[PDB]
């Protein structure tokens, strides 16, 4: 203020700012598909107390001592 | 392990990352690496010159998008690294990778090599603890809290159906199609030039996927809906200028029912579906029909459920119950999976140790994954 | 009987269908007089065209109508075809009908209003729009092969074997000719010669076509340029005023390789180009590599043939044999391509009438296009 | 040398100097030599055949003046020798050019002639520690202290229009116009004879400068200030008669806004800034509108601001936010930036040495700008 003052060449009695006046899902509510509520809370107790039997797995493409099913039982 | 495993959904257009337990994801990104096109001339400008997340989103325009994995495949690994770099950073979850174990969901039918190298950095560049690799379908299935479904996951990248009967999945009976919503965005881009808009830059084309999820309906009858004028329903771009999107609104999510539009030679979304229950044993087709589980992004397409439904009944054999079934979180769908089955004390077992990875090899993660 | 007439954003080369080389090429431009409130002298036309405001470029402002293969201004295009038919063919549009040309991927509203006009204003007995890239081909007497048909406008890439075209693996690149004029200025003007008005624009396309040459190794060029004042090369303007452009001479065509200095953040005219042909069927990738054509005037560079050779075998693979073919006339490429479909008897019936526009309206054209 | 960096705006009509640590201009004298109308054989006169800045004010009828810079670019180099060396005199700043650092304000897109040989002068006739050219558009940014925003710098010499982006400076998307105050000086003696008043010399070209600077009011509706009646406002010159300016006064500064008038092929003030903003990147386009500076002395036209707002608004896309935020200080704005930037320790490593410049070579000042 006062340094604009001391300066010849400076706006007087101008307004700073010129600026603009200020200006002030479809398919999950559908019929055919059946709308499941996801509860990980009730499926985590689902599963808790089911096992898997790591014994012996092998899921990749060995041809060598027939067919495998990995993951064989739980206890 | 005491500390919490870090369940990593790496998908192809948003990669969803958070600990194991928790309800819902709660740092999830858009997938791309964000470096800035213009020059920086002044003093105190954006720091860096890599931007991830939503650091980048603010600054789109600014930078120029670079999507590191495509098709469910990972191009360049460089980026894949500092995306996942960008996960254990302070904007996100921020943890030490060398304390949490990791469970990262790749999609079915993916190539060895890719499992390889993604091992080979989750053990070497990060000291991870344990990293079980995991199907995304598997993952759907825990969430919704069901034994048997077929899981047509129709994500960014890829599209792919699964039919799991009673736990066990037939690896024969999966169909994976590379034919997905990126293409759909990219078919939109190219029928928006048709129309005379143009989105050449890479910032551009975020802003045609914008357009497809906001305005895009799949019409239940295909032939009917192009004969008959359409209603020029205008969009309001970034800027402000409008666009009146008019046929190609309509034209471009049929590109997944109809692969021939962009001229690749592939079965449509609803071939896939009937063509893995047909593949599986005469016995479970009935089961499998009656439990269809939809999963991905790219479900959400107004009108999917009442297309798919029309199209599959055609296809299927007559006087067939067929039950199509959408959790509310289709997007989240294969993270909350992921969670469930990571809180398991079962989980412990399935993980490859770092002691393990390290005298096998490669084998290892091969033989354990499915 | 039947006119050939190329619409070109840079020329309009327009002729008699049959004959070898086009009868009537003038620049595709609209001269409006920078005029005062003071009055005209005599012997004044409101809005001037072709070689005459290419006569009096001086005061008139040069506004060229099609914009990148699109017309912005289709008052303007009809001033020229008004300049075409009656003035510099002197022939009636009623008694011959007229073939048209439309760059491929281009707004479906420029081909609709193009025919609406060319059926309505000009009252033309036929009217057929056909792709660039299609004719360029029958100018080699070559069915088999891609061509890279670069314009002033647009730059396009469509692969077409044994005469079957492949829609999807059309790429357009919207730099050409006319973003090298316009990168050509603003480097001279870094040397110290401003061009800025619209005739000025029209000076500097003249240094462009005379001088300016492709280096086969550009970082290699530009050492020589920096020691040597050997490619250093003086043009005299229309004033008596001489310029030395220097390496400026060939940095402008390395634009076309490398879009980054254009800041465009696209592939490069030989990146387009491979990209093309990987997009097509793996089999037909063999021919297309032995017939890559090169069409239109950004193709007519001393040594592009040279340099696109070079660059589209390092990133294609060792063993396949890459061979451009660069005839003398590939300015005239589109128009020679023009008159001999029109001469064939087989052409006759692909001819869309008046009866058959009255009766279908202008949509009838996006069906008999290609 | 840790000895205060002397800021210097290299501004075609006005320079202004002074050191980094003061908060304003201390020393701001026109840019132009004054030499003795009447060549100079006797004794008594004018001696010396050199006056500048105030020397200069004072017995101005007598001399002749002569601008050594046009359109941002220096014309006559042993003139511009003299002033920077009047910089360095015991009228103002009375220091040694050997002892303190220099900081040049050069306009952007100039020659690289220009840059090289004002490099030179300062390293070899004066004996400077360090040079750094910069752009008067990042400056300004500074001086306000924002990051993002774009700059529309209307000086006497050159009006540019820079978007930068959270210290970003897009370089493609940059827009320089010749016509600037000093063309609106030059019509404006051109209306004042269409009044009756001639201005025909050199000396009488200051004072229509003046007359400029005084009375001149950009009116909202140019069409409807015409149609009224004027007031005639009485201007009183140096000499001491008085003139009515009348209609001269409004309808001279109008064509920085439409230069089509006059008969100069440019885009206009309104169109620079507009076209500067939509030639940039769709997701910037809102916050660039948002963030416009006005900088320079040809902005301070009364109602420029609210003729510009108007003007933009139209062009510009519907239900967007315009914020045109000038500082108080416009003329001085260029300058106060580059203050701050000189007491910056980062401004430590920006600028050239002199013994860099002599090992280096050339390139040094060019390389090292951004
Ligand atoms: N010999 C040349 N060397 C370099 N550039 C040239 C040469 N001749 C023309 N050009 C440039 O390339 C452009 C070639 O335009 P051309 O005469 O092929 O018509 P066009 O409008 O591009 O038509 P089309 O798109 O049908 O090919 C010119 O506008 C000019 O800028
Ligand atoms: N509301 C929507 N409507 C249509 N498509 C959508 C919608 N929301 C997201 N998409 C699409 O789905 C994609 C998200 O894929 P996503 O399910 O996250 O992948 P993945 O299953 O591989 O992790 C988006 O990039 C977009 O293409
Ligand atoms: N108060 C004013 N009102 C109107 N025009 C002015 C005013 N002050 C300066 N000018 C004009 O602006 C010019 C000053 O330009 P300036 O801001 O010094 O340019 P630069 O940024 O290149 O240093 C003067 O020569 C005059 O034409």
């Amino acid at each position: 203020d006062p340094k604009y003052a001391d300066l010849p060449g400076i706006a007087r009695n101008e307004p700073d700012v010129y600026e603009t006046s200020d200006l002030p899902l479809e398919e999950l509510t559908s019929t055919s598909v059946e709308h499941i509520i996801v509860n990980p809370n009730a499926a985590y107790d689902k599963f808790k107390d089911k096992r898997v039997g790591t014994k012996g797995l092998d899921f990749s493409d060995r041809i060598g001592k027939t067919k495998r099913t990995g993951y064989e039982s739980g206890e | 392990i005491a500390n919490q495993p870090v369940v990593i959904d790496n998908g192809s257009g948003v990669i969803k990352a958070g600990f194991a337990g928790d309800q819902i994801p709660k740092y999830c990104f858009p997938n791309y690496v964000g470096r800035p096109k213009h020059v920086r001339v002044m003093a105190g400008a954006l720091e860096g010159d890599i931007f991830i997340g939503p650091k980048a989103e603010e600054h789109r325009g600014l930078l120029s998008i670079r999507y590191p994995m495509e098709h469910g495949i990972v191009k360049d690994w460089n980026d894949m690294e500092r995306i996942w770099q960008y996960v254990y950073s302070k904007d996100q979850l921020q943890t030490f990778s060398e304390e949490h174990p990791v469970l990262l969901t790749e999609a079915p039918l993916n190539p060895r090599k890719n499992r390889e190298r993604a091992a080979e950095v989750f053990f070497e560049t990060f000291n991870v603890p344990a990293l079980f690799i995991s199907m995304q379908a598997v993952l759907s299935l825990y969430a919704t809290g069901r034994t048997t479904g077929v899981v047509l996951d129709s994500g960014d990248g890829v599209t792919h159906a699964v039919p799991i009967y009673e736990g066990f999945a037939m690896p024969h009976s999966i169909m994976r199609i590379d034919i997905a919503g990126r293409d759909v965005s990219r078919f939109l881009r190219l029928y928006l030039r048709k129309e005379g808009y143009d989105f050449h830059s890479s910032s551009e084309f975020e802003i045609v996927k914008a357009i497809k999820e906001r305005a895009c309906y799949l019409s239940i009858n295909p032939q009917k809906d192009e004969t008959l004028e359409t209603e020029k329903a205008q969009y309001y771009l970034p800027d402000g200028s409008t666009i009146e999107i008019g046929p190609s609104r309509f034209r471009a999510p049929e590109l997944l029912f109809r692969p021939d539009l962009i001229g690749e030679e592939s079965e449509g979304i609803h071939e896939v579906l009937v063509f893995a229950i047909q593949k599986s044993d005469m016995d479970l087709r009935r089961t499998l029909f009656s439990n269809i589980v939809l999963s991905g992004g790219s479900t959400l397409f107004k009108g999917f459920g009442d297309r798919l439904l029309s199209e599959v009944k055609k296809l299927a054999p007559k006087d067939v119950k067929i039950r199509i079934s959408a959790p509310q979180e289709r997007l989240y769908s294969t993270w909350i999976g992921g969670s469930i089955l990571a809180s398991l004390d079962t989980f412990k077992k399935m993980w490859v140790s770092k002691k393990e990875y390290e005298e096998d090899g490669a084998r290892s993660i091969h033989r354990k994954t499915f | 009987a039947a006119l050939v007439v190329d619409n070109g954003s840079g020329m309009c080369k327009a002729g008699f269908a049959g004959d070898d080389a086009p009868r009537a090429v003038f620049p595709s431009i609209v001269g409006r007089p920078r005029h005062q409130g003071v009055m005209v002298g005599m012997g004044q036309k409101d809005s001037y065209v072709g070689d005459e405001a290419q006569s009096k470029r001086g005061i008139l402002t040069l506004k060229y109508p099609i914009e990148h293969g699109i017309v912005t201004n289709w008052d303007d295009m009809e001033k020229i075809w008004h300049h075409t038919f009656y003035n510099e063919l002197r022939v009636a549009p009623e008694e011959h009908p007229v073939l048209l040309t439309e760059a491929p991927l281009n707004p479906k509203a420029n081909r609709e209003k193009m025919t609406q006009i060319m059926f309505e204003t000009f009252n033309t007995p036929a009217m057929y729009v056909a792709i660039q890239a299609v004719l360029s081909l029958y100018a080699s007497g070559r069915t088999t092969g891609i061509v890279m048909d670069s314009g002033d406008g647009v730059t396009h890439t469509v692969p077409i074997y044994e005469g079957y075209a492949l829609p999807h693996a059309i790429l357009r690149l919207d730099l050409a000719g006319r973003d090298l004029t316009d990168y050509l200025m603003k480097i001279l003007t870094e040397r110290g010669y401003s061009f800025t008005t619209t005739a000025e624009r029209e000076i500097v396309r003249d240094i462009k076509e005379k001088l300016c040459y492709v280096a086969l190794d550009f970082e290699q060029e530009m050492a020589t340029a920096a020691s040597s004042s050997s490619l250093e090369k003086s043009y005299e303007l229309p004033d008596g005023q001489v310029i030395t452009i220097g390496n400026e001479r060939f940095r402008c065509p390395e634009a076309l390789f490398q879009p980054s200095f254009l800041g465009m953040e696209s592939c490069g005219i030989h990146e387009t180009t491979f990209n093309s042909i990987m997009k097509c069927d793996v089999d037909i990738r063999k021919d297309l590599y032995a017939n890559t054509v090169l069409s239109g005037g950004t193709t007519m560079y001393p040594g592009i043939a040279d340099r696109m050779q070079k660059e589209i075998t390092a990133l294609a693979p060792s063993t396949m044999k890459i061979k451009i073919i660069a005839p003398p006339e590939r300015k005239y490429s589109v128009w020679i391509g023009g008159s001999i479909l029109a001469s064939l008897s087989t052409f006759q019936q692909m001819w869309i009438s008046k009866q058959e526009y009255d009766e279908s309206g202008p949509s009838i054209v996006h069906r008999k296009c290609f």
